[PDB]
């Protein structure tokens, strides 16, 4: 029988992981701390994988890639992409952006007064502050490092409703660094017309919850547009995910390390009315949703656990 | 050089003692007249723990007999291997010890302890590097209980910095001589938690059970259940016997065993035990499986009743080593609900190329359990229920003990029992 | 000519030792009658080899070594082994009763005891030097001698020894071949007390050895004979710098000068390319890209751990073998591009490389096989306090049920030594964080 | 990229590649030795003092 043990009991989507393994009559869960485990869920901050594959006689797995941090921050993805020759400063799907701290501040302004003097909107988080001129972006900052993002003043927009919205992305990463991207995507779209801001913390007009799934989606892009979502978008989707997991995987692959990783990503993407897409963030400990719960924990399951711990049409899409 | 000196007191104690002596001097090679006849030097390249070396090349057991009546040990002299025992090592006196504890301890013990202590003296002062004591005695009695208690706290008073070890039979109604032996363990036990760095606990109901539910015996005599006894005690003291890396003395064993002075009582078991089939050969996997069931274990208590502390395993024949890690981290991995979290790596495991004389392979189990309070427990429970109406007592206000005596061994005793609940909680 | 003085405590350092000492001996054409007949110089000289061979004037090269263990079946197969002739009786010393892989008993009780014979056998050596530079230790970290009478050593060689440098080569324990439960307690209690008192350590997990023993070497279940002449090769890759002609680590000044910036960080990660099972007929030559790339794969270090999550303070390749400068700058430029190598801000990005031509001997009849070269890393990484987290925690867990504490304390030891010990690793591991550390969404 | 220190010899070469810039004295000994020395004797004597009761 194979052991597990669970670290972050606020994770919603391997507390189902969790149970899915308890129905299977093969996995045994010990307590948090038994150090004789195949597979940790662990904690989200400070995970000690330095205490991992030490245990003789024991294939441990984990949840999470040690180092994938520099592409879930908000500040270290900018550096990662300026930096990395892999991306290059002209990368030209991911927004114009600074890292500054209360530096990267005097190169800002350069780029701002440039188009100023030539629409030059932008955005700060790392707490959420749009402005159009950049005297007043800096005094909000003062107030922990933050980035300045060129913000997208033309989006494309849902209609009925003239609305924004943005794409969520699940991505999981076995231990073999096989890139799979799940079929399934949410919408996370604004209510209200362009309002400005599209996440489901901020309803039910057009869609329950502010969430339209892909196959409605698709059908919008067919009726209004006359293109598919195959094409238009999800090709520039699976085009970043490669390019962002592929610059990292020297540095978090785990092919010849003493313990193996695996892990679920939220990649955030917007679009816009040229249908261009655009890469906002990547979410290191994502949450699903409501509907894609079973398939997705299930999927995990089946390709990052069971992969390395046998039991007695695949949902994803391999990059 | 680190020698072992022997002591066997009362009934029990010897007879159990002498087939410890038949057992390890068939594996290294010593006939009954204390000539070496073996075929491998591993058989003596450690045979000075436990053998002195004579002249002509004999090897004369370490060991001291003791009983406060003739009896068991004129038998012993007229048994098998009587004669390879040194002479002037049988210490007897010839009132007997009418199976009382104030007897052995108090009274005819104490007018005879002094003859024991000089022949102990003797064979100490030959050793190039004595390194402790092991005592063979049951509880239930009065020579091996009480004289022998008496013994352990003379010897750690002149060897206060030698580790001592006993083998020591608990006393069980199904199996039971008298009604006072409950009253003879509970002050005995008191002793064995002061003046003990291991103490290895045989239930005789354990080895009853044994004998009747596995091996099919329909009558079990003493003679079955000492058997099963020399058994387990080869297989414990392999390590000190033959070459190893694994609890190679008495003081690294204990290291190893005792995370705390007073829990040092072990739950012994060996594998395999079969009825008579017997020609089948064993698989590790068997090995292992039965070693840690209950029903080979012979401190009659229920491991998953309580957490392990610590595990001795040692392996005997030749089998493949990777087998045995496997097997070892497959069980220790499948229950680690039974091992405690705050001892890591509590679970030690030693192989020995020489198996026994009879055995292609064999297993033995050295567990510090919490669940062994179930055995003082019962202990206890029995000792209540006499003395509440002080039934039997006089036998022991005769000798010159006091009421209040027992009261502080009954009070001793709960709380050994309170502190292995302690630690099963933690 | 400087003088280097071996001392070998307990059996993990003694058994270590001879293996070493047979090496050593395979590689200078030394034979086991102590007769070298490449040293035309007869009872004298001032040789690299010297630094650790002494000479009689019957042309015996007798190694400037000490082996001292608590019990004595471990130095008596010294005695009667294969290179028995080469030590004098002097050098090896034997108690009665061993530290029992308690720590308290090793440094306070039986220390107590024989320290003073021990260094006067060490002040013998020493007199027969006219320039000693210091002292390699070699030790375990789990057995009651190795760490317990090691730490009392390395207190009083400061204070005989005041200018002299101590270089230590510890083992690391692994549970896969552990022989007690409290080698924790005796890991943290040694390097508490030898840490200002030692100027470059190299550790080596036995878990590692076992591992690329099983995976390299095809052995189901290593012995100790086996990890002894894996380390060993190790060790020689290490200390051929001192005894060989060369510019690269030729005194034991120069290992902390380049290996160790910071004082209390003096635990270099060690890692060894080829390992190769002599068993196979034939195998493919590795090139120096090859085994230049596999001094940064974890599988082949000494201590199991991530660098690419660390920051590296120095950096030195030691090539045995059939290598050329050319070679080691074309294979750094291609790993450098495709690896994680990150230094600190404030230590040169950068590579000591040190070629020695002979390449690496193989003891005859062993389990490894002869390659045309060879390199040994020597990394100074954050990554290595791993090492002590894992060693920390068990710590933390046993300590804090006081399990086994009344073993030390009933040798003389109190219970404030084991938080004392315990805040110092606490203080260790923060020194590394500060130099290598940069849900439902 | 730069190769410095560069020395030759007829056993090998070594060279530095360059790829970025940027205690207790014997007294005090001998307390702690001889301290823990008398609480061995101090736990010996308690011992054979419970045991001369
Ligand atoms: C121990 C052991 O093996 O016990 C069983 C029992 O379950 C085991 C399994 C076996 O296969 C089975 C069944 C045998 O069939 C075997 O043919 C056989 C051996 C190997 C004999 O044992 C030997 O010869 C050994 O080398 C031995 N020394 C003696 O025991 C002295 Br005679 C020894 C053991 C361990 C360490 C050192 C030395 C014993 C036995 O009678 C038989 O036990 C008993 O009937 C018995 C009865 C009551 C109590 C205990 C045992 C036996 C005989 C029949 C002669
Ligand atoms: N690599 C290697 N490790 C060893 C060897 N011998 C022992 N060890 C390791 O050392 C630790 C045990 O310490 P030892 O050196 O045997 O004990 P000691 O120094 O003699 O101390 P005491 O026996 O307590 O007096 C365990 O972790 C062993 O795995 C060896 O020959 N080679
Ligand atoms: N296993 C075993 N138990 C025995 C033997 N003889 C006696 N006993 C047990 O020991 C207790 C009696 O003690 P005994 O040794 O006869 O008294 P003593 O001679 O005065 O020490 C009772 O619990 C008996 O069941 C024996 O040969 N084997
Ligand atoms: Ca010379
Ligand atoms: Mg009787
Ligand atoms: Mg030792
Ligand atoms: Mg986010």
């Amino acid at each position: 029988m194979y052991t597990f043990v669970v670290r972050d009991e606020n994770s919603s989507v391997y507390a189902e992981v969790s149970r899915l393994l308890l129905a299977t009559g093969q996995w045994k869960r010990l307590r948090k701390d038994n150090p004789r485990f195949n597979l940790m869920l662990g904690e989200r901050n400070r995970l000690p994988f330095g205490r991992l594959g030490h245990e003789p006689g024991l294939v441990q797995l984990v949840n999470y890639y040690r180092g994938a941090d520099k592409l879930c921050r908000k500040a270290s993805l900018v550096k990662l992409i300026k930096t990395s020759p892999e991306l290059s400063e002209s990368c030209t799907w991911f927004p114009e952006s600074y890292v500054i701290y209360p530096d990267e501040r005097e190169v800002f302004l350069a780029a701002y007064n440039r188009r100023r003097e030539g629409g030059n909107v932008w955005i700060a988080k790392s707490g959420i502050l749009i402005s159009s001129e950049a005297s007043e972006l800096l005094d909000f900052i003062d107030e922990q490092v933050h980035v300045i993002q060129k913000y997208l003043e033309k989006p494309l927009l849902l209609e009925p409703g003239h609305r924004k919205f943005d794409i969520r992305s699940w991505v999981l990463v076995d231990h073999l660094y096989n890139i799979y991207l799940y079929r399934e995507g949410v919408l996370r779209t604004s209510s209200e017309p362009y309002c400005h801001l599209t996440n489901h913390c901020i309803y039910g007009r057009y869609e329950e919850g502010n969430e339209m799934f892909f196959e409605e989606f698709n059908q919008y892009l067919m009726d209004a547009l006359n293109t598919t979502l195959e094409n238009s978008i999800l090709l520039q989707i699976k085009h970043i995910i490669r390019s962002c997991l592929m610059c990292i995987e020297p540095a978090i692959s785990t092919k010849h390390l003493h313990y193996q990783s695996f892990q679920l990503f939220g990649f955030d993407f917007m679009v816009d009315e040229e249908l261009k897409v655009w890469l906002i963030e990547v979410n290191g400990a994502p949450a699903c949703a409501q509907k894609l719960y079973a398939e997705l924990c299930q999927g995990i399951v089946d390709v990052a656990i069971s992969s390395v711990f046998p039991l007695a049409t695949s949902i994803f899409i391999k990059l | 050089m680190r020698e072992i000196v022997h002591i066997q007191a009362g009934q029990c104690g010897n007879q159990i003692g002498a087939k410890f002596w038949e057992v390890i001097s068939d594996e290294h090679g010593i006939d009954p007249t204390g000539s070496y006849h073996g075929d491998s030097d591993l058989q003596l390249e450690r045979i000075n723990v436990y053998y002195n070396e004579a002249t002509g090349n004999k090897y004369v057991p370490r060991a001291i007999l003791v009983d406060l009546e003739p009896g068991t040990m004129d038998s012993v002299r007229s048994g098998p291997f009587g004669q390879i025992f040194r002479p002037d090592n049988f210490v007897f006196g010839q009132s007997g010890a009418g199976n009382n504890w104030a007897k052995g301890h108090y009274t005819e013990g104490a007018e005879l302890v002094d003859s024991v202590l000089d022949v102990v003296r003797k064979e100490s002062e030959s050793c190039d590097c004595l390194q402790g004591f092991q005592l063979t005695h049951s509880l239930g009695g009065g020579t091996g209980s009480g004289m022998g208690t008496l013994l352990i706290s003379k010897i750690r008073e002149e060897y206060p910095d030698r580790i001592m070890n006993t083998f020591s039979v608990m006393p069980s109604p199904k199996v039971s001589d008298t009604v006072v032996e409950p009253y003879n363990a509970t002050l005995s036990v008191h002793q064995l938690v002061e003046n003990t760095d291991e103490t290895y606990c045989i239930d005789n109901e354990a080895l009853y059970d044994i004998c009747f539910r596995t091996l099919k015996l329909t009558t079990p005599t003493y003679g079955d259940l000492n058997h099963l006894v020399s058994a387990t005690m080869s297989g414990v003291t392999t390590c000190l016997r033959f070459p190893g890396q694994l609890n190679a003395d008495l003081r690294k064993l204990a290291v190893n065993m005792v995370p705390f002075p007073r829990l040092h009582f072990f739950m012994p078991g060996f594998a395999p035990l079969t009825s008579r089939q017997q020609y089948r050969a064993l698989t590790v996997p068997e090995l292992t499986q039965q070693m840690f069931d209950s029903k080979n274990m012979m401190a009659a208590c229920d491991p998953r009743h309580g957490r392990y502390l610590t595990v001795a395993a040692i392996f005997r024949g030749r089998m493949s080593m990777k087998e045995v890690d496997e097997q070892m981290l497959n069980v220790q991995n499948k229950n680690s609900s039974y091992f405690v979290e705050w001892i890591p790596n509590n679970v030690k495991t030693a192989v020995c190329d020489i198996p026994p004389r009879g055995l292609k392979m064999s297993a033995t189990f050295i567990g510090n359990s919490t669940a062994i309070q179930e055995l003082f427990k019962r202990i206890s429970e029995q000792f209540t229920a006499m003395f509440r109406r002080k039934a039997f007592l006089h036998w022991y206000t005769g000798e010159g003990m006091d009421e209040m005596e027992f009261t502080e061994a009954e009070s001793n005793m709960n709380d050994l029992v309170s502190e292995y609940q302690q630690y099963q909680d933690a | 000519m400087r003088e280097c003085i071996s001392i070998h405590v307990g059996q993990a350092g003694v058994q270590i030792g001879n293996a070493c000492w047979e090496l050593y001996c395979l590689e200078h054409g030394i034979q086991p009658d102590g007769q070298m007949p490449s040293d035309k110089t007869i009872g004298g000289g001032d040789d690299s080899f010297n630094t650790f061979f002494s000479e009689t004037g019957a042309g015996k090269h007798v190694p400037r070594a000490v082996f001292v263990d608590l019990e004595p079946t471990v130095i008596d197969e010294v005695r009667t082994g294969t290179y028995r002739q080469l030590f004098h009786p002097e050098q090896l010393i034997t108690g009665k009763e061993d530290a029992a892989n308690n720590y308290a008993r090793g440094h306070y009780t039986i220390g107590k005891e024989i320290i003073d014979l021990v260094l006067d056998r060490i002040r013998k050596l020493a007199d027969q030097c006219t320039g000693l530079q210091g002292f390699l230790v070699f030790h375990s970290f789990g057995g009651g001698t190795g760490s317990g009478f090691t730490s009392l050593l390395m207190e009083r060689l400061s204070v005989d020894y005041g200018k002299k440098s101590k270089l230590e080569f510890s083992i690391y324990p692994a549970p896969q071949v552990s022989t007690a439960v409290v080698e924790p307690y005796n890991s943290i209690l040694t390097t508490h007390t030898t840490l200002e008192h030692s100027d470059c350590a190299f550790m080596v997990d036995n878990e590692a050895i076992y591992d690329i023993c099983r995976r390299n070497l095809d052995i189901e279940r290593p012995t100790y004979t086996n990890l002894n002449r894996l380390i060993s090769q190790i060790v020689s890759s290490i200390t051929a710098s001192l005894r060989f002609d060369g510019a690269l680590n030729v005194d034991l000044t120069e290992f902390q000068t380049n290996l160790v910036p910071y004082p209390r960080i003096h635990f270099p990660l060690a890692t060894y390319a080829p390992v190769i099972s002599a068993e196979k007929a034939y195998h493919e030559q590795l090139s120096v890209a090859e085994i230049t790339n596999a001094c940064f794969e974890p599988a082949n270090q000494m201590v199991k751990c991530d660098p690419r999550h660390g920051k590296y303070m120095a950096c030195c390749l030691l090539y045995r073998g059939d290598v050329v400068p050319k070679d080691v700058n074309a294979a750094i430029a291609t790993i450098k591009t495709k690896r994680s190598i990150q230094f600190v801000d404030w230590c040169p990005t950068g590579f000591k490389v040190g070629i020695n031509y002979q390449p690496p001997t193989v003891v005859p009849g062993g389990d490894l096989a002869k390659v045309q070269r060879a390199v040994c890393m020597l990394s100074n990484t954050t990554a290595i306090a791993e090492a002590w987290a894992r060693l920390d925690h068990k710590f933390d867990l046993m300590y804090a049920k006081r399990a086994f504490v009344h073993w030390y304390v009933g040798e003389g030891m109190e219970e404030g030594e084991f938080s004392e010990a315990r805040e110092d690793m606490a203080a260790l591991e923060k020194d590394y964080e500060e130099v290598g550390v940069d849900g439902e969404e | 990229m730069e190769v410095i220190e560069l020395n030759k010899c007829t056993s090998g070469q070594s060279f530095e590649v360059i790829l970025k810039p940027p205690d207790p004295s014997l007294e005090e000994i001998q307390k702690k030795l001889e301290a823990a020395e008398e609480r061995r004797k101090y736990q010996e004597a308690e011992l054979l003092k419970h045991l001369a009761e």
